[PDB]
RNA sequence: AAAUUGAAGAGUUUGAUCAUGGCUCAGAUUGAACGCUGGCGGCAGGCCUAACACAUGCAAGUCGAACGGUAACAGGAAGAAGCUUGCUUCUUUGCUGACGAGUGGCGGACGGGUGAGUAAUGUCUGGGAAACUGCCUGAUGGAGGGGGAUAACUACUGGAAA
RNA sequence: GAGACACGGUCCAGACUCCUACGGGAGGCAGCAGUGGGGAAUAUUGCACAAUGGGCGCAAGCCUGAUGCAGCCAUGCCGCGUGUAUGAAGAAGGCCUUCGGGUUGUAAAGUACUUUCAGCGGGGAGGAAGGGAGUAAAGUUAAUACCUUUGCUCAUUGACGUUACCCGCAGAAGAAGCACCGGCUAACUCCGUGCCAGCAGCCGCGGUAAUACGGAGGGUGCAAGCGUUAAUCGGAAUUACUG
């Protein structure tokens, strides 16, 4: 139920670089960005309409490591919810656990952040919870467990975490690793290079 | 010093081949009542009492006179527990007696005087040679006329290959018969048929010259026996418990079954020379008898007992462990725990019964099919047991199959009897052709019946080939494809998935033997 | 009458196959397809890409 | 004759029951003439793991239902409780 | 306060075009089957066809607080004897704890299975009048005095058994 | 019988199966498992009345293949895992080549970290409310007996069950496959075959330079599933009431 290949094939293809690193290193030091991945890849060929939907359709699935089930109910959810459907399914993936725990900079990446999530590392309220995809709500305080807070890639994560942009509707305490989500975050506070009704439309023929 | 080491260290398991009409089931009944689980033993035929042996629980007395099904009973001794298997024994069957030898632990040959060694037991010697396993030679029917007992020795040793040593010596043959013991002590029956229904009385006179007994039989009979048996004992080695644990040696015991004498006497040197069960060897590593944890194997299936509802029963001999009731047993091959609900022993006596069965005693256990020839059953372990004999069959006859449709009735048929181990079933790879084996005619005849019986197809057959059967093994990498290619057309899938080459002739079997030596030919699966 | 797929085939008469229905748009009459690999129908020999619509087990490396 | 009974509609090794007034010949989980409450037997704390709509149960008791005996205990809990 | 938020087309007639018009595909779904592969857990589901035939086990019993009774256990009372001087072996007494078989009450019309038959004698929606209803519940009162049987059982007897 | 024209009740006739001393009897799984048979295809001859409910009983209690569970099946839905970070000598090998190189490709090897799930050992809720013995009080009566109701004390009641869940140990080990790549339709090249073998849902490829067959390399979509088939609706405004 996990993508075990190479990362950097899937931002390859999608162009852009999707954060499946952790950002140390400068992108193009390690692969040819922007050209797609192959034998084949020099050549761009020409994309139709429904080729620009799912390319950007498995652009936002490759950036949070969701599969194809999963991201039809979450887009059903979203659609079933009130008001906008793109803010319903940005904020629907945004709400993720281990996606949360990337934000906050406990994980360098994604991938890091769900295997530390799903090893019983993470509380969510004091409780422990181990599910990945767990949904946090407003005012929740999430925080590394007492063993695992000694970890050397964790505070590697946090310094690396500085360099990227700081998230608006998260409060870290990098002391104590110690988060709080304060609201689920506005399309503003999101990157603006996704064009989401691609994908809403694309679901809804 | 545990009642579980106990209860190991007294169980025993023996089985009785025999030629046919040699008396086994009246043997096996005797047996009972000296063991004294029944007050009373039937001879066959009620020539001679009522009641009828115990081992032919069916008809099969009055049909042929012989046993035809596999029977065990455990009947219980002094301060121990023997199982007795009984073998139906022909050239045509012979696989399934293997079968059975391989489980057991010590085997003892009953052949009557008159009708002597001549054939078949050689075979059944020979395969207790190869796994070494210890055999008893009985003589039978010494109420009948007998030939010399120097005579005897001598025919039934040379067509062993294997030392024979005389427990018992017979100064009496034909109309009177008495024998005499290593120990020097002399057993005699008064009445011919007077305690012969009943347990024989024990009238066993210490010495071995005693005037009084000189007197009682006859003079000349006392004389040739004492010069018989100086003789015997320069001409033929001492009875030695680790030459008879090696099986180079075989202990011989005189008995009469219509009699009732001589059974005992032979029982009572059966379970004093037989040991504990020896640890059977798994792939893996050899498995202790004493360790704890339950390990069995089936040696055997029976199926097709009740016309309407099949009700398949598969005898297994648990080597280790004992069994409780309702147990999760996991079968190796299928990599799943079964718990076995149901299974059936043999109290074979005036007891209550138990539902504990101890180390060493056969199980049967009720299945739809679920269980196969040759399943291991074990606690935990990962091990898989060997010794399953699958001898290669000959005489091979192909299927025509008259009518098209049914052939999924006869592929559920064909398969069921070849997971037993009545038949096997092989198709060549270059045509969709089905040819079934058998290791005897009259195999193929009880299959053939059971087939039309239960499964009810035509099975038309005897479609002219000449096929010989030897499955294939190359360690070898790129040199096994070249015999494939090589002789794909004789090279036929047997069951399990193993491929063997088919020779048209004995003489091409050897010239494929002789090219490709890196391929390996074997006889047994 | 069924449509026999693949490259080659072991089938004589008196044969038990599984049709399954597809017709064949150019063989007038002919509307179904034989499984390949169905008690008794062989799969297609050294057959590497889309296996499993022709009956083949994985090969071993 | 017309029971007060407990009606296990919940999923597996998490039952929850709901108290039905049913005529005592139908099925556990079937016909029932009026629904009057439930009763949550693992439920944690802060949440209402039962309530009894005592004014009903009351009036068909009174009408002639009798009362099982878990009926009877979860009553006097009710009772003893508020 | 909420209880809805909802609608994509494409290929193919022609040298090329527009329209009419059929075929096919992208989507969702199943009591599913087959082919290849296969690690764990949670919640559901599993004869759609032969309402074709069923071996074996269980699926309706209970009440001695309705009644004669003891067929077994297990105690007591009269005892009797090996008397270890206290009840070990044995005769009675249903006297008690209970109870095989029988009479009697209640339940076998509930629970569970299937959709053959039935196109309306059924089902769904909504009205009625000419009705019964064990067990549950409210009120008003009764509950007196007799009789002849019959199982169980005893004796004989038919039938291989029922 | 209150309630049946009554699955495990009665009688008769018919077909079937069984016992027989041949005179005569017994039975009806479309109850739960389960067997032949039909079919593409559908499970265990399991545990317990511990909980809910039903029958009887004043009650203790007895019966319940209803029911609660367990066993098999990827049959469907959902969650998790098969590692994570760094790593250019862009390693070797495959494939393509304009012979310059490109691609597989941070993928692997190496370095550091983590132990989820499976494995081993230890602890441990909840589904259990009741019911039975002793009291104490109240109501009834001549009665402080007996019975009923409510408090308190005492031992107890789990098939699942090695429960869920939690803690500790060793080690990246024990865990990725299926379909497709001419257009519809996201994803392209080389080699063998020459209207043959073959593909196909439609248009249509292949007749000795095939991005359409078969194999390899690369890629695309899904993922413990992936394709194909069967069946219904949609697209079909192609029965149009809306239209």
């Amino acid at each position: 139920a996990r993508y075990l290949g190479p990362k950097l094939k899937l931002s390859r293809r999608e162009g852009t670089d999707l954060f499946l690193k952790s950002g140390v290193r400068a992108i193009d030091t390690k692969c040819k960005i922007e050209q797609a991945p192959g034998q084949h890849g020099a050549r761009k060929p020409r994309l139709s309409d429904y080729g620009v939907q799912l390319r950007e359709k498995q652009k936002v699935r490759r950036i949070y490591g969701v599969l194809e089930r999963q991201f039809r109910n979450y887009y059903k959810e979203a659609a079933r919810l009130k008001g906008n459907t793109g803010e319903n399914l940005l904020a629907l993936l945004e709400g993720r656990l281990d996606n949360v725990v990337y934000r906050m900079g406990f994980g360098a990446t994604r991938a890091e952040a769900r295997q530390l999530v799903s090893h019983k590392a993470i509380m969510v309220n004091g409780r422990v919870v181990n599910i990945a995809s767990y949904q946090v709500s407003p005012n929740d305080v999430v925080s590394i467990r007492e063993k695992a807070k000694k970890q050397s890639r964790v505070k590697a994560a946090l310094e690396l975490a500085e360099q990227r942009e700081k998230p608006t509707w998260l409060e870290v305490d990098a002391g104590k690793m110690e988060g709080t989500f304060k609201r689920k975050p506005e399309r503003s506070d999101l990157s603006a290079d996704i064009n989401e009704h691609l994908i809403v439309e694309l679901y809804s023929k | 010093l545990s009642p579980y080491l106990q209860e190991v260290a007294k169980r025993r398991t023996f089985a009785i081949i025999s030629h046919p009409d040699a008396g086994k089931t009246t043997i096996t009944e005797k047996v009972l009542l000296f063991g004294q689980a029944i007050q009373t033993a039937g001879t066959v035929k009620g020539r001679g009492s009522n009641q009828h042996a115990k081992s032919d629980w069916m008809e099969m007395e009055k049909q042929r006179g012989i046993s035809i099904t596999t029977s065990v009973m455990q009947f219980p001794y002094h301060d121990c527990l023997v199982n007795l298997l009984d073998t139906p024994g022909h050239e045509d069957f012979s696989e399934d007696t293997y079968r059975t030898l391989t489980a057991v632990d010590c085997c003892l040959m009953v052949i009557d005087a008159a009708k002597g060694v001549e054939d078949r037991t050689r075979k059944l010697m020979e395969v207790t040679r190869l796994r070494d396993t210890p055999i008893l030679t009985f003589m039978n029917k010494l109420d009948r006329d007998i030939r010399d007992g120097m005579e005897l020795l001598d025919e039934v040793e040379n067509e062993l290959k294997i030392g024979c040593a005389p427990i018992t010596w017979p100064i009496g043959c034909g109309k009177l018969f008495k024998g005499v013991y290593h120990l020097y002590k002399d057993e005699t029956y008064l009445y011919q048929s007077g305690k012969g229904h009943t347990i024989q009385e024990v009238r066993i006179v210490k010495g071995l010259n005693n005037p009084d007994l000189d007197a009682a039989v006859g003079e000349d009979l006392a004389q040739q026996l004492r010069d018989e048996l100086e003789l015997v004992k320069g001409a033929s080695n001492e009875f030695d418990k680790e030459l008879f644990l090696a099986g180079e040696i075989t202990p011989v015991f005189f008995g009469t079954a219509l009699g009732n004498f001589g059974v005992d006497h032979m029982l009572d040197g059966l379970v004093e020379w037989a040991p504990a069960p020896m640890p059977r060897q798994t792939d893996t590593r050899t498995v202790e008898a004493s360790e704890d944890g339950g390990g069995g194997f089936v040696f055997k299936i029976q199926a097709n007992m009740d016309p309407k509802h099949r009700d398949r029963v598969a005898f297994m001999r648990v080597v280790s462990g004992k069994y409780e009731k309702g147990m999760k047993l996991r079968q190796v091959r299928t990599a799943k725990d079964v718990v076995i609900s149901d299974a059936l022993t043999f109290m074979a006596g005036d007891r209550s019964h138990v539902e504990e069965a101890y180390p060493g005693d056969i199980l049967g256990l009720h299945n739809h099919g679920t269980i196969q020839i040759g399943d291991t059953f074990t606690q935990g372990e990962m091990m898989k047991f060997t010794g399953i004999p699958n001898f290669a069959p000959e005489l091979f006859r192909r299927i025509r199959l008259k009518d098209p449709l049914k052939q999924k009735q006869l592929l559920k048929g064909l398969v069921q009897l070849s997971e037993e181990g009545a038949v096997q079933v092989f198709r060549p790879i270059s045509n969709n052709d089905l040819i079934v084996g058998a290791v005897g005619v009259l195999q193929f005849d009880v299959v053939v019946a059971r087939l039309k019986s239960e499964y009810n197809v035509e099975a038309v057959y005897e479609s002219v080939n000449v096929a010989t059967a030897r499955w294939v093994e190359c360690k070898d990498a790129k040199k096994f494809e070249e015999f494939k290619r090589k002789n794909e057309a004789a090279l036929a899938l047997d069951g399990g998935d193993n491929l063997a080459y088919i020779a048209t002739s004995m003489v091409n079997l050897r010239l494929a033997q002789e090219r490709y030596p890196d391929v390996q030919f074997h006889q047994t699966r | 009458t069924s449509y026999i797929g693949g490259e080659g085939h072991n089938l004589q008469e008196h044969s038990v196959i599984l049709i399954r229905g597809g017709r064949v748009k150019d063989l007038p009459g002919v509307r179904y397809h034989t499984v390949r690999g169905a008690l008794d129908c062989s799969g297609v020999k050294d057959r590497k890409q889309a296996r499993s619509k022709y009956g083949v087990k994985r090969p071993k490396a | 004759m017309v029971t007060i009974r407990l009606a296990r509609h919940g999923a597996k090794k998490r039952p929850f029951y709901q108290v039905v007034v049913a005529d005592s010949r139908n099925a556990r989980n079937g016909r029932f003439i009026e629904r009057v409450g439930f009763f949550n037997p693992i439920a944690s704390e802060k949440e209402e793991g039962t309530r009894l709509d005592l004014d009903r149960i009351a009036h068909w008791v009174g009408q002639g239902a009798t009362i099982s005996d878990r009926v009877a205990a979860l009553i006097k809990e009710v009772n003893k409780a508020a």
